[PDB]
């Protein structure tokens, strides 16, 4: 029926997800630390995500299977075995933090490139903050008694012991909602909008300058008197002086020589001879085709590459947001519109618990799925496979 | 070609105030603008070049900025030395150089009312052959004022000169002198000469007349 | 031909404040300046404050400098006098005028109907 | 020690010729280009002409083309401007400025050094001294209040004129207005003193004027009517 099949499928998913996570994270870690071409900005953060995934998937699923197939927490005959029911919730709430703040950093840094020590400092700060924020959940769980098989045996559960724990259990659900699924989903969107606007502006400016140069060339080629060449060369000079600023300190020498030839042609036109002005402007085509086309192509390719990395940088966050929502959606129904007298009675009371189990399962499966997409969507990793 | 327009034309501000001057260009000069400062009886000196850059030796309060084809010069602290005329320039190429109209910064104070006097011609001028009357406005702020001469209750729109003094240092006031000159015959053909003053402070225009 | 009267006044006590405005229609204030006065008993109208066109500045006489404030809004055609720290000699009939020139010269023809702000 | 001096200014008749100079110290003309800028009296700035010695290039403004010529001398390190067929609009103050060459920062630096200036006046009439008249206030004009007297000077052709009251005793309380073009040449001027005191003993208040170029000294008394 429902319960036996639920237990069997839970054991199966735990057993498979264990090795799936170890394989994925070990593979990604090896590639990151060995491939000299792989190492870059985002790759350190991705390796951090993989390692945070591994440090949760190594131990936490086997003990869940133990509880599934035994009904009793292991190591109950000793005295240390209590703190496991503290370590089990300690790790989990840590790992999600690592996955959350990082998906803000990927949004923070990716925009900055479009607009080392810093990465190490950010990683250390993120890890320290996530570990610090997960101590209440460790201090909350503690052993509780009951009578079973004739002995006072124990089940790991949350008990109201010290006023700090009380104040924690009042608002833990809403604090989790307001932190782990609210701030990133807005910050990433804001940074995405900023990045898209900036990229569009840069493309527009570059295209406008190049088009100005080409159309002015064509106009001078068909010119007939002094005024036309004068105005066209003035526009050319303005466009070249505006475009020279985009060069990062090769290309600057080319822009300087272009402006110099424009100045010579302008002087010849000022002297009053149109034909000599056309002859002077003839040489501009060679400098164009030998200095400007290359830097235009390089800039276009580089901006393409930045878009390409942002693609996966945000596919990760969209997958995370899709995965975490249903559990909170099912919890909030049992907290705002709880099955007091509202609807369906026996159906809803168990329905909320059923989707809570599904939410737990999907939240755990997020701790394995991310490598799959990184390889499948990014494509760059495939090249390294 | 490539005209430049300076929007403000006279600014009244006190010490410790913020001032901003705007400049607009017709064409698309990239970043070739410069800002100049001139004090009376002296050559201009450079303040800002490339639309944001400080020359060596200038005070650090001066700042400049660019947005599209609009350029802005800002001063945050108005020390006493910062009361002069300011000019805009574009230098895209050697034979294409134009200047703006100019913006003057002046001291601000309360509004006063012009004291007016009228002086009739003396014997010496009429003995020579030419007659001239003067009307005087003293110690008024702000600068704008209007003096109207009436000859026998008939308006006259010629042979009148106006002279205005620069801002004094005692009380930051102005003085104005208006002189009307005529011939000998015209000074005896009519009878009444009057001058009336209108200013933003006085409610009804003031009048002083004499008949001879 | 422009009807324009200030709303406010009535009464006040020492250490108080008010707010008056002869906002007018049928004539865009965007092209002129608004000037304000004070008719003390037994004295000719005395200048108090003037507000020029937008972005040009506001001037005040020495009697009320540092106490009053004039702000103008072109879209609403509303010009205000937020006056504070009133004095026993402030009791006088306030009027308001709009000039007839764009060179900030002297012309005060359109006079308001008259508004009362007495003290004590 | 970058420094520029001009010369050659003066008074010329309508339809004449004149020659200025621009001396440069602390640099070479083969590395910088030279420009002339005008300033009409009580007006703004205006560009006139441009010379570069290295390329031998010259450019002129629209209003001065065909009447001005510009040249340079590298051995003497000087720039020369010659004007012919002058009009009454040409009267202004002239400035000499320097500008760098394109590659690099000197082009962006714009006009960074200027000369002190040279005054040119296009005149028709010759010099003569001034006519001095009094301006006295009547008793009814006083009416208890302060009454101003004045000294009027007319028909003079210097640029500078000086007016003094009681040989500097009446330092505070007087205004001298800028001179005005009057009519058909010549200049007019007035000096006025508010003088609150009404004492007849001190009512002398003589006005003394000086006309230096024509060597004229006139003294007048404003008798209180
Ligand atoms: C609102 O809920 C949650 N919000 C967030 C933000 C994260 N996790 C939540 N739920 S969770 O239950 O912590 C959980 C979520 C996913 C996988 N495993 C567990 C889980 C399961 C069992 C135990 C446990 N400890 N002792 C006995 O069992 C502890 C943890």
């Amino acid at each position: 029926k429902i319960t036996s099949a639920f237990k069997y499928i839970n054991t199966v998913i735990s057993c498979t997800i264990f090795i799936v996570g170890m394989v994925g994270n070990a593979t990604l870690l090896r590639i990151i630390y060995q491939n000299k071409c792989m190492r870059n900005g985002p790759n350190a953060l991705i390796a951090s995500l993989a390692l945070g995934d591994l440090i949760y998937v190594v131990i936490d699923l086997p003990i869940n299977v133990f509880k599934l197939l035994a009904g009793r927490w292991p190591f109950d005959h000793n005295d240390f075995g209590v703190f496991l029911c503290k370590l089990f919730p300690f790790l989990q709430k840590s790992s999600v933090g690592i996955t959350v703040l990082n998906l803000c950093a990927l949004s923070v840094d990716r925009y900055r490139a479009v607009a080392p020590l810093v990465t190490a400092i950010e990683i250390v700060s993120i890890w320290i903050l996530s570990f610090i924020l997960a101590i209440p959940e460790a201090i909350g769980f503690v052993m509780v008694p009951f009578e079973y098989r004739g002995e006072q045996h124990k089940t790991c559960m949350l008990n109201a012991t010290s006023k700090f724990m009380e104040f924690y259990q009042d608002v833990k659900d809403w604090w989790l909602f307001g932190f782990y699924f609210c701030m990133p989903l807005v910050c990433t969107a804001i940074f995405y909008t900023l990045m898209t606007c900036e990229a569009r502006r840069q493309l527009a400016d570059l295209e406008d300058n190049w088009e100005t140069l080409n159309d002015n060339l064509k106009v001078i080629e068909k010119a007939d008197n002094a005024a036309q060449v004068k105005d066209a060369l003035t526009k050319m000079r303005a466009a070249a002086l505006d475009a020279q600023k985009a060069t990062p300190p090769d290309f600057r020498h080319g822009f300087d020589i272009l402006v110099g030839q424009i100045d010579d042609a302008l002087k010849l036109a000022n002297e009053g001879k149109v034909k000599e002005a056309q002859a002077a402007a003839e040489q501009l085509k060679t400098t164009r085709n030998a200095y400007i086309q290359k830097y235009l192509e390089r800039a276009r390719s580089t901006l393409k590459q930045r878009r390409e990395v942002a693609k996966t940088v945000f596919c990760l966050v969209v997958i995370f947001a899709l995965c975490w929502f249903p559990l909170h959606l099912s919890r909030i129904l049992k907290k705002t519109v709880y099955n007091e007298m509202d609807k369906n009675r026996c159906e809803l009371l168990s329905f909320l618990l059923l989707m809570d189990y599904i939410g737990i399962n999907l939240a755990t499966m997020n701790s394995c799925i991310n490598p799959i997409a990184l390889y499948f969507v990014s494509k760059k990793f495939k090249n390294c496979f | 070609d490539i005209q430049m327009t300076q929007s403000p034309s006279s600014l009244s501000a006190s010490v410790g105030d913020r001032v901003t001057i705007t400049c607009r260009a017709s064409q698309s000069v990239s970043s070739a603008v410069a800002w100049y400062q001139q004090k009376p009886g002296k050559a201009p000196k450079l303040l800002i070049y490339s639309a944001s850059s400080l020359y060596s030796g200038v005070p650090s309060r001066f700042s400049g900025s660019r947005s599209g084809t609009d350029f802005t010069l800002t001063i945050s602290s108005l020390q006493p030395e910062d009361f002069a005329t300011y000019y805009c320039q574009q230098y895209l190429y050697y034979s294409l150089v134009t200047f703006g109209q100019g913006t003057k910064v002046e001291i601000k104070r309360t509004v006063a009312a012009p004291s007016v006097f009228i002086f009739p011609p003396s014997d010496s001028q009429l003995k020579s052959g030419t007659a001239s009357v003067v009307c005087l406005l003293n110690n008024f702020y702000p600068r704008e004022a209007k003096v109207q001469w009436k000859v026998d209750n008939a308006l006259q729109s010629g042979n009148s000169q106006e002279s205005v003094t620069e801002q004094d240092s005692k009380d930051s006031t102005y003085s104005l002198s208006s002189t009307l000159t005529l011939s000998k015959a015209d000074y005896e053909k009519h009878k009444v000469y009057a001058c009336e003053v209108t200013h933003q402070g006085l409610s009804s225009p003031v009048t002083k007349s004499f008949n001879r | 031909q422009v009807q324009l009267q200030e709303s406010g006044g009535g009464l006040v006590q020492p250490g108080g404040s008010l707010r008056l405005s002869c906002a007018a229609s049928g004539r865009t204030i965007s092209r002129y300046a608004m000037s304000w006065f004070r008719q003390a008993p037994g004295k000719e109208r005395e200048f108090v404050a003037v507000a020029r066109r937008s972005g040009d500045g506001a001037f005040y006489a020495d009697s009320v400098q540092g106490r009053f404030t004039v702000s103008r809004d072109d879209a609403k055609n509303t010009v205000y006098l937020q006056m504070n720290s009133l004095k026993p000699e402030d009791t006088a009939v306030y009027y308001c005028a709009i000039d007839s020139d764009t060179f900030y010269s002297g012309s005060y023809d359109y006079w308001g109907q008259g508004t009362q702000v007495t003290v004590s | 020690e970058v420094q520029l001096v001009e010369s050659g200014g003066g008074l010329v008749q309508p339809g004449g010729s004149l020659r200025l100079s621009c001396a440069a110290s602390g640099f070479n003309v083969v590395d910088f280009s030279l420009h002339w800028v005008r300033q009409a009296p009580g007006k703004g700035l205006e560009w006139v002409a441009y010379i570069s010695s290295s390329s031998g290039s010259t450019s002129y403004a629209d209003s001065v083309k065909g009447r001005f010529t510009i040249s340079a001398d590298t051995s003497k390190n000087t720039a020369y401007l010659q004007m012919n067929s002058l009009r009454a609009e040409d009267t202004a103050v002239y400035y000499c400025a320097r500008w760098g060459y394109w590659p690099g920062e000197p082009w962006w630096k714009a006009f960074d050094y200027w000369g002190q200036g040279t005054l040119v006046t296009v005149s028709s009439a010759s010099t003569k001294g001034p006519s001095v008249f009094p301006l006295a206030p009547s008793s009814k004009s006083t009416s208890g209040g302060t009454a101003a007297l004045g000294c009027l000077v007319k028909d003079y052709f210097p640029e500078p004129v000086t007016v003094s009251w009681n040989s500097g005793a009446l330092t505070s309380g007087v205004h001298t207005f800028p001179a005005v073009l009057q009519s058909s040449g010549l200049y007019s001027l007035s000096s006025v003193v508010t003088v609150p005191s009404s004492s007849l003993g001190t009512q002398t208040y003589i006005c003394n004027v000086n006309h230096k170029p024509s060597n004229t000294k006139v003294d007048k008394k404003v008798e209180p009517k």
